[PDB]
RNA sequence: GUGGGAGAGGGUGGUGGAAUUCCCGGAGUAGCGGUGAAAUGCGCAGAUACCGGGAGGAACGCCGAUGGCGAAGGCAGCCACCUGGUCCACCCGUGACGCUGAGGCGCGAAAGCGUGGGGAGCAAACCGGAUUAGAUACCCGGGUAGUCCACGCCCUAAACGAUGCGCGCUAGGUCUCUGGGUCUCCUGGGGGCCGAAGCUAACGCGUUAAGCGCGCCGCCUGGGGAGUACGGCCGCAAGGC
């Protein structure tokens, strides 16, 4: 039950590109992660939001994705 | 949009003596340089209100210093009309 | 006379009927049922009783086909989502994985009056 | 001027004549727009996230340019116009805000 | 002025995915929908559920907050361009250039009008279905204007913090957005909650006053009659003041 920004390196927030980092901000459903489980700042979270969705339009990232048990 | 050097080639122009960034010269014409260029971008999208608003308190504050300006000295007065184009 | 024996199984829930569909992993489907298809009529429909008897009815007719092992989809909420799944589960059908896809816009129609 | 990154994703299934001639194009659109060319990061095959023109994968690259802040737009619907770019997404510029830094 | 910020402030073009509807195609039957329960409705001219493809409109999930921006109305996909406001630091420039503002002029949610487009979902009016004193109102099924866009009118509202704008002064505490610092913290602007003094009919307000003060504008002077009548002005009208 741990936080994100937490066991991640020291990286770049407005990469666009770069989907190894970004993944880890979502759900398993496409969503990203409210500040509660991502550790973030309130501008460090506005940034995240943006770059997702940056990303996501250039197919790097999910829109969605479907949620497994249940 | 409005940069630096270009802000800069009307201070050179306007200013009452060497350095002066802030005489009612200074403010006057930059103000009325800034006003043109917005009353400009308003010819077309008419339809954009709040920079229009913006564009009033602008021109607002320009016939501000000018009567003031002119309140003071009359001759250079005259002289920062002679130069914008205003008034 | 088909030949399939591994596939997909979406059931769909409301709250006013539940209905299954078996179908090939390609995604054609195979067999069906639902509240009205096994006896029941009304209100009667949405209950989890109704999502048993047809997702069983579904399966041994998937069995009738060939089937054994299958891959769940469910999409919608309602009384007995959980029923046609446990139903699925001890169906005789061995139960690959289950999915929650229930498709929710990305906020686009205006939703009729009884929804806002 | 001002400094962007433009982006552009392209269906993988080409030929070399094919791919290099699509970049060649490329180049004679921002070399015609005004664009300078800075740098060129060019990653190719990436197994995209949800399907984009049927295709499950896309062939990328990135270009950082510095170019007239008038025309971006038209060198956008050029880029754009060629059938087999899939995406084109041209960013300004912004520098590199790191936290947990 | 220089140097830095944050932001759904505004305008124009472009583009992305989910969903709904519809059209084509495959597989596939006997129902589906819907309710408190029903029925109308749709379905053997093959529906529903499922897969693939297409067409089109409208709105932007998560992020999102008890957040931000705006003078107000209001503003939420992403990108680009075109712009407005505003905060901070440095203490650089001018040298009272200030505040308010009758009238004017502008803006002004929704609904409404005009002329053109557009029209997927919803949906006044309307057409139908069971509730069952009875709809013909609440529930269910259709459905037109309209909601969308361009240009032009309309000018209202619980347009609300029911709290006009500026400035100075008067304990703190706590959560928070955004700057600067030598960053157990302090300093500047925003947003909240408790609460000194004080205020208040009470409720409450209390450095985001409803406290102490000064300037300026608007407004008030039982209830019904009545936002009526008459008159003017505005408006294509509806109707407004
Ligand atoms: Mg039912
Ligand atoms: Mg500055
Ligand atoms: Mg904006
Ligand atoms: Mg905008
Ligand atoms: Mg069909
Ligand atoms: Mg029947
Ligand atoms: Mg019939
Ligand atoms: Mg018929
Ligand atoms: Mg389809
Ligand atoms: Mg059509
Ligand atoms: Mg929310
Ligand atoms: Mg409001
Ligand atoms: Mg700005
Ligand atoms: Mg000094
Ligand atoms: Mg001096
Ligand atoms: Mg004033
Ligand atoms: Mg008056
Ligand atoms: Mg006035
Ligand atoms: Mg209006
Ligand atoms: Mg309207
Ligand atoms: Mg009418
Ligand atoms: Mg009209
Ligand atoms: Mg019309
Ligand atoms: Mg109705
Ligand atoms: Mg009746
Ligand atoms: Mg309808
Ligand atoms: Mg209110
Ligand atoms: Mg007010
Ligand atoms: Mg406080
Ligand atoms: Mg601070
Ligand atoms: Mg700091
Ligand atoms: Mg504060
Ligand atoms: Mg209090
Ligand atoms: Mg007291
Ligand atoms: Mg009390
Ligand atoms: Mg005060
Ligand atoms: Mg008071
Ligand atoms: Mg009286
Ligand atoms: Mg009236
Ligand atoms: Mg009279
Ligand atoms: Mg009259
Ligand atoms: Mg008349
Ligand atoms: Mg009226």
């Amino acid at each position: 039950k741990a936080k994100v920004k937490a066991t991640l390196g020291e990286f770049d927030l407005r990469d666009y590109r770069n989907v190894e980092v970004l993944k880890r901000f979502l759900s398993e459903t496409g969503k990203i992660l409210p500040r509660r489980r991502t550790g973030l700042s309130a501008k460090e979270q506005r940034i995240l939001a943006k770059t997702i969705k940056r990303a996501r339009i250039l197919g790097l990232l999910p829109f969605t994705e479907k949620l497994v048990r249940k | 949009p409005i940069t630096k050097e270009e802000k800069q080639k009307v201070i050179q122009e306007f200013a009452r003596f060497p350095g002066d960034t802030g005489s009612t010269e200074v403010q006057v014409a930059l103000l009325t340089l800034r006003i043109n260029r917005l009353s400009e971008h308003l010819k077309v999208h008419k339809k954009d209100h709040h920079s229009h608003r913006g564009l009033l308190m602008m021109v607002g504050q320009r016939r501000r210093l000018l009567r003031y300006l002119q309140r003071e000295d009359p001759e250079r007065y005259r002289a920062l009309i002679e130069k914008l184009g205003i008034r | 006379k088909r030949q399939v024996a591994s596939g997909r199984a979406y059931i769909h829930a409301s709250y006013n009927n539940t209905i299954v569909t078996i179908t090939d992993p390609d995604g054609n489907p195979i067999t069906w049922s639902s509240g009205g298809v096994i006896g029941y009529k009304g209100s009667r429909k949405g209950t989890p009783y109704a999502a048993q008897l047809a997702a069983l009815d579904a399966a041994k007719k998937a069995m009738a086909y060939g089937m054994q092992s299958v891959d769940v989809i469910v999409r919608g909420t309602g009384a007995g989502r959980e029923q046609a799944i446990r139903a699925l589960q001890a169906s005789g059908l061995q139960v690959k994985s289950i999915v929650d896809d229930t498709p929710v816009p990305h906020n686009g129609c205006r939703p009729k009056k009884k929804f806002r | 001027m001002r400094r962007y990154e433009v982006n552009i994703v392209l269906n993988p299934n080409l030929d070399q004549s094919q791919l290099a001639l699509e970049k060649e194009i490329i180049q004679r659109a921002l070399e015609n727009y005004g664009a300078r060319v800075e740098k060129v990061e060019e990653l190719g095959l990436r197994r995209l996230a949800y399907p984009i023109a049927k295709d499950p994968q896309g062939y990328f690259l990135w270009y950082q340019v510095e170019m007239p802040e008038d025309r971006v737009n038209d060198l956008a619907r050029e880029l754009r116009i060629r059938d087999n770019v899939r995406r084109v997404m041209v960013v300004k510029s912004q520098e590199p805000f790191l936290a947990n830094a």
